[PDB]
RNA sequence: GGGAAUUUUCCGCAAUGGGCGAAAGCCUGACGGAGCAAUGCCGCGUGGAGGCAGAAGGCCCACGGGUCGUGAACUUCUUUUCCCGGAGAAGAAGCAAUGACGGUAUCCGGGGAAUAAGCAUCGGCUAACUCUGUGCCAGCAGCCGCGGUAAGACAGAGGAUGCAAGCGUUAUCCGGAAUGAUUGGGCGUAAAGCGUCUGUAGGUGGCUUUUUAAGUCCGCCGUCAAAUCCCAGGGCUCAACCCUGG
């Protein structure tokens, strides 16, 4: 368009579309969890995947997804949160890690051991 | 070139006179020249201006608040009042 | 006051010093405003440009201890007075 | 930072090295796997000619990009350049003048300390010899064995003409610039470049 | 008589009453590496076959590319074909051919070693392919410039 | 309005209809820029004549190649340069009309001149 | 204590610098050093060469074989590193003496392959594949989406690919993104022309000859510290890095 409209700053920049503002910037955050249970997933897909309500220390009250086969998580009972969404699950945009303050690590896990934090046998 | 001229608007006040300054100066973006604008307050102690005639300025040891400058003529015009 | 000393610059435990005239009460790493010489004790090279040195000496530049012995190995005080 | 594993496991796959062996590989295994493979992508063809590089010279993706830039940097044939840079090191100058029968058997002659450069010792494989540098091993009978055994139990290649070598000290010296064309490894220099077009 | 390639190859359908007829759609670009490239688009129910009827339609119609002593483009150029529009500039030796899928394919067949280009427009490489023909059609050597000008070479070189 | 704005257009659209005559006005700027056209080869010849006290002049234009061409300096955006940012069309296969302070004269000749100016046209 | 998370309640004023003193000297948690951490960058290892034929073993098979595999075993060669035993600084400027670091770097001798590789991925983007088990279950996933009894997309196994003392996940910024399009986008129908007109400020503005030189162009001067970036040169066994000059 018109210089003359330029020189208005007819343009600007898109702001950022952050997927974690519970996190607060940073990569982890450490929660409580409140209540731990199950949910149907979209349409086509069928499962009852496992997820964990979460009270976090930055004042945010969210809901993240338990990876791997098999947990001991229970109530009252403190995980640690990084990003990462599940698409199949509306709402939730959050991952545990395991192998770390209370959830332990997969049973019986060979291939891809570091991303479920369990020791390599010897 | 040093100094700046401007136009000599509002001069009411006692052995004062407001001044506007015009310049021209490229937009740091899209480089064209726009005309800003930006006032100051000068002193004739001999009252010798009035509004609607051209002023040139000149810096000095402050005088009050906000008046830092003196009033003194044009050097460099182009009357040339009906040349051949 | 203005003195001549030298800064640090370099590698840990291995010391490679500039000379240089800046204000006293400015830190070891001040602003400069003339470098003055270069020297560091494991090579022990010297350049040492005299013409700026009686520059600020005229005007009551006072040596260090071990830049007076710097330029005691030179002939510059004999030129300067 | 090192291979320590099998060579012909590659050489079936990727191409030929004199670099690394002179040995050959024994058995063209199946037609199965011939067709199992089949043909091949544009960016695995680049990515091919790429590895070439890190089994000739034994060197890493960090050790090789460094050299990148340095050939980004300079003017004129970046491609060019890189094997300025790779041809000039330490540990091809020395297989090269027929000094050890194999490449990682050079390298580890230099890091165990048995060849000096212009009478100093140089413990680094990656060393980059600069024209007119002499290249001496040290005066044990240990040192003057292992590069006697390599050029008295098995035949002498040509030596190029940036190369000479005196019998008398067994010894080396390098001449001038290489040229691209002596290179030895039959190379496509530009694939490589289009390989890190993206970095 | 020379080489090909297959730069795409993609299935198109049909709404008859029983079913559908899925048949495929090869374009296909031919190059001598020096000079004469072509590009050609066929189709057909077979694989095979749609790759043979691009072939002809490609060999149908081949064009020389101006080159210079380095294997480099004259000058820069630029080219639209529906909302496909392609750069092109030249290069330093030893650059490479860098360029998006389509257009590295018909440079590469072409013979131009060193050069590079940016595809601003659609994603269909047959509209990306045909603006480098109408890319390169329309650049020209040095020497073209000096005969339809009536300045020697060296004249313009200042 | 900018007069060398519409200077450059009807030379375009003449080539597009693919015509001889152009038919284009006289100014003590446009004669100058005509007068580069000539020794660069770019037109064939150019004449002048006049049918009030105004002026005019015509052109002859050669007979798969497009004469293009490009403003750069407009009234709403001035553009110049200095020595060091002189630009090279092609390589040298097109020109740049700028003027100086010594008139009008052609890049190339710019760069023996050692003087820069205000950048109004290129051509190829 | 908070938090996912960031260090010894150390040695010394030997050097550098600062304050006081005529001087000797005093003080200096600044500073110079050590220690902890793969936090990052750089560099070197975790063996080289040869290894005829054949065998055990794992996986797969059209059951003939193929692959893991010259890999291993085995034979010689070497010792960065490792262990043992000696020698041993520069840094200090100032006749001599004056060293926290420090018996530190470093050098010589002996022993001997002996002390040393793991992480992710293998549906397409994207380099790399089969078998078993499971049966829209358990579960994967950055997007498209895989799994409902022969799953190259889940888990295990073998094999392969890509990295390498690192490898991956997450978070943050830029790029890709011409997806705010000065360079470099568009508004008939895909998002986009006020319902229309008159007009203030503002923006731009026909031709010709002069004036001035604000903008603009050229030549000189000063300045935009040093460090960093760029080019060259030199010094640490190379590199990172340090230094000189421009
Ligand atoms: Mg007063
Ligand atoms: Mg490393
Ligand atoms: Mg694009
Ligand atoms: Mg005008
Ligand atoms: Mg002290
Ligand atoms: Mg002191
Ligand atoms: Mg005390
Ligand atoms: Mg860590
Ligand atoms: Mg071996
Ligand atoms: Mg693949
Ligand atoms: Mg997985
Ligand atoms: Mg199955
Ligand atoms: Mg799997
Ligand atoms: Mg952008
Ligand atoms: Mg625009
Ligand atoms: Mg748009
Ligand atoms: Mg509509
Ligand atoms: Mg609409
Ligand atoms: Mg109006
Ligand atoms: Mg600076």
């Amino acid at each position: 368009p018109t210089i003359k409209q330029l020189i208005r700053n007819t343009r600007q920049p898109i702001r950022n579309v952050t997927k974690s503002p519970a996190l607060r910037g940073c990569p982890q955050r450490r929660g409580t969890c409140t209540r731990v249970y199950t949910i149907t997933p979209k349409k086509p897909n069928s499962a009852l995947r496992k997820v964990a309500r979460v009270r976090l220390t930055s004042g945010f009250e969210i809901t993240a997804y338990i990876p791997g086969i098999g947990h001991n998580l229970q109530e009252h009972s403190v995980v640690l949160v990084r990003g990462g969404r599940v698409k199949d699950l509306p709402g939730v945009r959050y991952h545990i890690v395991r192998g770390t303050l209370d959830a332990v690590g997969v049973k019986d896990r060979q291939q891809g051991r570091s991303k479920y934090g369990v020791k390599k046998p010897k | 070139m040093r100094s700046m001229q401007g136009k000599v608007i509002c001069a009411t006040n006692d052995k004062t006179v407001n001044v506007e300054v015009v310049r021209l100066a490229p937009h740091p973006k899209y480089k064209r020249r726009v005309r800003k604008k930006k006032k100051y307050q000068a002193h004739d102690p001999d009252n010798q201006f009035k509004v609607g005639d051209w002023v040139q300025l000149d810096k000095c040891r402050p005088i009050s608040k906000t008046k830092t400058f003196l009033a003194v003529a044009p050097e460099g015009r182009q009357s040339s009042a009906t040349r051949p | 006051m203005v003195k001549l000393r030298l800064k640090r610059c370099g590698r840990k435990q291995r010391a490679v010093y500039r000379i240089v005239a800046i204000d006293v009460r400015s830190r070891r790493e001040g602003r400069d405003l003339q470098k003055v010489g270069f020297y560091d004790p494991i090579k022990s090279q010297t350049y040492l440009n005299v013409p700026a040195i009686l520059d600020f000496l005229e005007k009551g530049a006072q040596p260090t201890e071990t830049v007076y012995d710097i330029l005691k190995r030179a002939e510059v005080f004999k030129e300067f007075r | 930072s090192r291979y320590r594993g099998p060579r012909f496991k590659k050489i079936r796959r990727l191409g030929a090295l004199p670099g690394l062996t002179n040995k050959r590989p024994r058995a063209g295994s199946d037609l199965r796997n011939q067709s199992r493979s089949g043909k091949r992508s544009q960016y695995r063809i680049r990515l091919e000619e790429k590895q070439k590089l890190r089994f000739h010279y034994g060197i890493t993706e960090r050790q090789l990009l460094k050299y990148v830039r340095i050939a980004r940097k300079a003017k004129g044939s970046t491609g060019q350049v890189l094997l300025q840079l790779l041809e000039m090191r330490l540990d091809n100058i020395l297989f090269r003048l027929g000094m050890a029968p194999t490449i990682p058997g050079a390298r580890q002659l230099v890091n165990h300390r048995h060849i000096l450069v212009n009478g100093r010792i140089v413990d680094i494989p990656s060393y980059r010899c600069k024209p007119q540098d002499t290249i001496m091993a040290r005066d044990e009978q240990k040192s003057i064995a292992l590069i006697q055994n390599s050029l008295d139990l098995s035949p002498r290649e040509e030596l190029p003409k940036h190369l000479t070598l005196n019998p008398f000290p067994y010894k080396g010296l390098v001449n001038q610039i290489i040229d691209s064309k002596w290179v030895g490894l039959k190379i496509n220099e530009l694939l490589v470049v289009e390989y890190y077009s993206r970095q | 008589g020379f080489e090909e390639n297959v730069v795409q190859v993609r299935r198109v359908t049909k709404v008859v009453k029983g079913g559908k007829h899925m048949r495929f759609r090869a374009i296909v670009v031919v190059g001598d590496k020096k000079g004469q490239v072509g590009v050609g688009v066929g189709k057909a129910k077979e694989v095979v076959s749609a790759v043979q009827k691009a072939a002809v339609d490609a060999r149908r119609n081949i064009i020389t590319v101006p080159m210079t002593k380095y294997l480099t483009f004259p000058h820069r150029n630029e080219a639209d074909y529906g909302a496909a529009r392609v750069m092109l500039r030249p290069a330093a030796p030893g650059t490479g051919v860098i360029a998006g899928g389509a257009v590295r394919t018909v440079l590469e067949m072409a013979g131009v070693e060193n050069a590079l280009g940016k595809q601003l427009g659609s994603n269909n490489a047959l509209n990306n392919a045909r603006a480098t023909i109408v890319a390169v059609q329309t650049m020209r050597q040095f020497s073209d410039v000096a005969r339809d000008r009536g300045i020697p070479m060296e004249e313009l070189w200042k | 309005k900018d007069t060398i704005a519409d200077i450059i257009t009807c030379i375009r659209n003449a080539d597009m209809n693919r015509k001889g005559t152009v038919r284009i006005v006289s100014t003590n700027i446009t004669e100058n820029i005509v007068k580069i056209l000539l020794r660069e080869g770019f037109i064939e010849n150019a004449r002048k004549h006049q049918e009030r006290n105004k002026y005019f002049l015509v052109l002859t234009l050669r007979h798969l190649n497009t004469f293009h061409l490009k403003r750069v300096s407009r009234p709403g955006l001035r553009i110049y340069s200095n020595y060091q940012r002189i630009p090279r069309i092609l390589g040298g296969m097109g020109i740049a009309i700028l003027s100086t302070s010594r008139g009008i004269m052609t890049d190339r000749e710019a760069r023996l001149e050692g003087i820069g100016g205000e950048i109004l046209c290129y051509i190829w």
